[PDB]
């Protein structure tokens, strides 16, 4: 029921159109976004709700004419659509295919790569004052949604340009404060319910309503124009998953929907067989919860992404909703943790580098109690690399005073939550992937065994060659064996689930038992292999002189497509692994 | 301490905007809903906003400036001190 | 004159003193500031101007009844004496003494160790939350100047603050404006010249006087013990280098005053031999920015730790003030190198963490034309480990498309500025440590000879063993053959001054020529050592199997003081490298 879209592959087509065809177009629009999306895994109520605003300035502001700038980029649905990307919604998402959000480095109207929230109006700024130093006239939009309003970069940028007074264009978004988060989210704690940023020195337009295309257009061509002086922000009402009369009251319901039925919502159920660690976690968590006063979780907005739903309702009092802002939770974290209680974070592996600061500073400074759980380890599947954490072992086991711990299943997953909360003199972290295991149940099922601080684990048995790793990357080291325990299982696996402080016993017992050994890591090359080797390298006094090779994140970043692949294209699908002892 | 707050909403829609200035409540509903005039445009743009300028000290009458109900809306009224100050809100 | 003070050391000595006296007694606290601050290094017209507020705070409140906050620490002299710690001034700044900034692991008293700015009202947002939550009533207040009103973590924190209503204080300084910043500012740009903090959800009491104790005291006892209900906000007007007439004038321009006389505010002209680093900088840059349109260098208020101020004024719209914001910076860096411009960053090493998300996802995604100038690299001196920006080669040196490159001297400096002006198809960084060196002249001079991307520098000649590093490293590796260079010349130094791309070929001519090698760098161990060996790994298949230890910055973190006996502590003074290879 599409009959003007399927005339328009760029704005210049639609340039001539009327308000009253505009309307029709826009719900063509929400028609063609919601059978596309059905395919797979689009962020879809925002989109849907976004699919206005998309026509209005794609149609008044021409582009690469004007830089415009959206927000994280999960609803550029409707945006890819009208820039030439309608016919590839068939395979967005996928290897090969589109990102899920805006890339910069895909097409000439691709115009910033987004992927973390809030990093979007600074950069736009600097692309007006550039543009008025370049002496160029053009305009420069920002979009974004109050989930990009909360972080830092949007208050410390939109306050500079305030001052700078450069022409530039922001947008804000969802008046009635349902946010626009990162990917991941499957769904946030749902509420039962302005700016005035001019003392921050913009303008500030709207929330008027993301619902009526007429509305729009005659305010971008009417005063919006380079005529405009400084910067303007545009916050703009939008009823998140408008346009689906599931979403429209079910929007986190079909935020990041799976591929679902058109005509009933329906999603798949098949994955109540192992479920994911995020639900493996405060599924557990509330085990220690229960048993203790001051054990509190914290995160920032990545609820349903960390199935931390488990504990809030539970413990309304001990989880705490801080917006998106790794920053001030992190903080937040060790501001309780003074108080001697226990506050641990949950907060994904790609976006604590938001925080990195706090982390260095006013924790391993401090020594205090807070552990960190460092959500969608490494290669986090259909995202593309903007949510690739494969840092999480760098930037964090480089510091003293900071325990880096990540499990094997669901079992070292509270095994080591059991250790994690009951230490509390000092900083730790979690790193576990997203996906699934073989899990036995609760402590009660027995898997809340704490672990001894610093102890390894040898998971298989094997002398010829060695074997590491932890993450996600020990059940590949486990499927390593696949084509390698046929061998006389020349492989060992040892998920020395601490990185820092090191097993340093049992790496030295894997040292001089074997005569090669290889570890393997879901992070860049700052991380495992570097910490193993440097302790190697000490310790090597007593002959570190064995092959070493660590199988880590190439130096890329990894797209956006199937996880399996993504091994396949990072090198970590088990051949790899396999590959590596291979030549030797 | 003393109290001012500027709009500067380029086209203050004229559906509804307010001031009231006492002590330390203050009402200061700048909205821009643009539902049927936009400035002067087409647009259905229904939207729902006030604002609300409370203070921490008991707003006095020594000086105020306003200038407002067309297309801005500022106002600067003042105090200083003690007495249970606080803004946006008087909790219990 | 300081009749009441010797009397005084805790606030129970003062607690019935009256307001008459108390202001005595804040002037005499001016008084042994400013004898105290007349040894060495003391960050002066803010505690100056805050001489007021200690008194105020520490009568009303009790501690550790109450957990005061204070901001990043530099105004913490008159806390410091009020808190048991008067008779410690001469030692403050030292080695073995006191830290220039509040340090929690100091005394019962030091709350919550700040040492970068906005880093603490969500602190302590944090400790009223859980202190409601253990059922104490106690109050916590949280000090900061209009400097750290600025950054992310402030603006973030105090709305999630106004959300919780937890009972919490806050406090702002400096009603006109000029700043509360880090540490090493020796000079920001002088300017020629009500804050709405409902929309956040405080209440915002202030700027009141911060020059009558009389006020305060009448306030904080008056509506503030706990029968407040939720935070509240205090801004205060304090004329920064309040007491002292030279500073009331020159507050910046005895901000960072070295040990001055007492009655004219002298200070040592002796460093007009050599100029440091920072000077070494934007002395040079300028020779890039004369001969190119849109060199622009980017700087969070750290103009005079920089010295950027030879940039500013002379192309007053190619250098820009962002306020103490590094994330809304180094994007506004991006945001400008898509332009086509090539806008670089100017930001202290320990500094740049603040914005690590930015540096991993809006630049190295993008792969735009964004160079870093890390100043302050790692040990800072003087000024503990809460600015030793230890991690730089770390955290950055892990990304792909990033360039990483730190000098040797002040032609090195330049040597490569000449190259990371001239490209720009990726973002690169300069390390550059704070100190001296031996330096010809400007490009004039012949030092902005830019060079090949990617290639090493060979500093000497030795062939039994190796030596690697950069950063003021290679100096100390200079001087490391102190001891060495009359053993024959085993020693051969290489700055190899590109930490990635790195000079794959220099490092395996070095590997094959020598039997041992050993790299050193100013940072944690995530860095040059971890990036060396990953690549002498995998090139290591041409025998990889020569002893290697990289002596980088220890597992710790290094304290203030004297910095050679930083180099001495953290196994830096050459010996130590010495000694490194002693062993072979």
């Amino acid at each position: 029921p599409t009959p003007l879209l399927d005339t328009i592959n760029y704005p210049i087509h639609m340039k001539n159109l009327s308000v009253k065809e505009l309307k029709q177009l826009s719900d063509e629009l929400r028609s063609d976004v919601i059978f596309n999306v059905s395919k797979t895994g689009g962020h879809l109520g925002s989109s849907l709700g976004v699919v206005e605003l998309t026509v209005a300035l794609h149609y008044i502001f021409n582009t690469p004419q004007d830089k415009i700038l959206w927000d994280v980029g999960h609803q550029s649905y409707p945006h890819k659509i009208l820039t030439g990307r309608r016919g590839k919604m068939p395979t967005m998402r996928q290897t090969n295919g589109l990102s899920g959000f805006t890339k910069r480095g895909e097409s000439e109207h691709d115009c910033f790569g987004t992927g973390h929230s809030s990093t979007t109006i600074s950069a736009g700024l600097g692309m007006a004052v550039g543009r008025d130093l370049k002496g160029k006239n053009n305009n420069v939009v920002a979009v974004i949604g109050d989930g990009a309003m909360t972080a830092g970069q949007a208050y410390e940028a939109m306050n500079n340009a305030g001052y700078l007074d450069s022409d530039m264009i922001v947008i804000l978004n969802d008046n009635k404060q349902v946010s626009l988060p990162t990917a991941t989210l499957d769904g946030p704690s749902p509420p039962v319910g302005s700016s005035l940023f001019e003392e921050l020195g913009l303008y500030y337009i709207g929330p008027v309503d993301g619902h009526n295309i007429d509305d729009l257009v005659a305010i971008l061509k009417e005063v919006k124009s380079t005529r405009t002086t400084g910067p303007v922000l545009i916050h703009v009402v939008t009823e998140k998953g408008r346009g689906y009369p599931y979403a429209e009251r079910a929007d986190d319901k079909y935020h990041g929907v799976v591929k679902f039925d058109p005509a009933t919502g329906r999603q798949f159920k098949t994955t109540n067989k192992t479920q994911s660690y995020t639900t493996y976690f405060a599924e557990a968590l509330v085990a220690e919860a229960e048993v203790d006063k001051d054990v509190v979780a914290i995160h920032a907005a990545m609820g349903g992404g960390t199935g931390l739903n488990l504990f809030q309702r539970r413990f309304p009092t001990r989880c705490f909703d801080v917006g998106i802002a790794e920053q001030h939770a992190v903080t937040f974290a060790a501001g309780l943790a003074c108080e001697g209680l226990k506050p641990f974070c949950a907060i994904y592996s790609s976006f604590m580098q938001r925080a990195y600061d706090q982390v260095v500073h006013d924790v391993d400074l401090q020594k205090l109690p807070v552990r960190f759980a460092m959500d969608r380890a490494g290669l986090v599947g259909a995202d593309g690399p903007t949510h690739c954490g494969a840092f999480d072992v760098t930037f964090m086991a480089c510091l003293p005073n900071m325990i880096v711990m990540a499990p094997s299943d669901e079992a070292d997953l509270f095994n080591m939550v059991a250790t994690a909360v009951a230490i509390d003199d000092r900083p730790s972290c979690f790193r576990y992937p997203r996906g699934n295991g073989i899990g036995v149940a609760l402590p009660p099922g027995n898997k809340g065994v704490p672990i001894e601080i610093g102890k390894g684990r040898i998971l298989k048995e094997g002398e010829r060659v060695a074997l590491l790793g932890y993450g996600s990357a020990v059940q590949s080291c486990l499927g390593a064996a696949v084509m390698l325990e046929e061998r006389g299982l020349n492989v060992t696996v040892a998920d020395a689930r601490f990185c820092k402080p090191l097993d340093r016993a049992l790496i030295r017992s894997l040292a001089k038992s074997h005569e090669v050994l290889i570890t393997v890591e879901e992070g860049s090359i700052g991380g495992f292999g570097s910490h193993v080797v440097q302790f190697l390298a000490l310790d090597g006094l007593l002959d570190g002189k064995l092959k070493w090779r660590p199988m880590v994140l190439p130096d890329r970043y990894i797209d956006h497509g199937a996880p399996a692949d993504q091994l396949a294209e990072a090198g970590l699908m088990p051949s790899h692994i396999a590959a590596t002892a291979l030549n030797l | 301490h003393e109290i001012k707050m500027r709009f500067d909403m380029p086209g203050l829609s004229k559906e509804d905007v307010k001031i009231s200035v006492e002590d330390n409540v203050l009402v200061i509903k700048g909205e821009q809903k643009k539902e049927d005039s936009d400035d002067s445009w087409s647009g259905r743009s229904v939207s729902s906003y006030g604002t609300r300028l409370q203070l921490p000290d008991n707003c006095e009458k020594d000086k105020i400036k306003a200038e407002l109900k067309n297309g801005v809306l500022f106002i600067t009224i003042p105090k200083t001190k003690v007495e249970r100050k606080v803004i946006d809100v008087q909790i219990q």
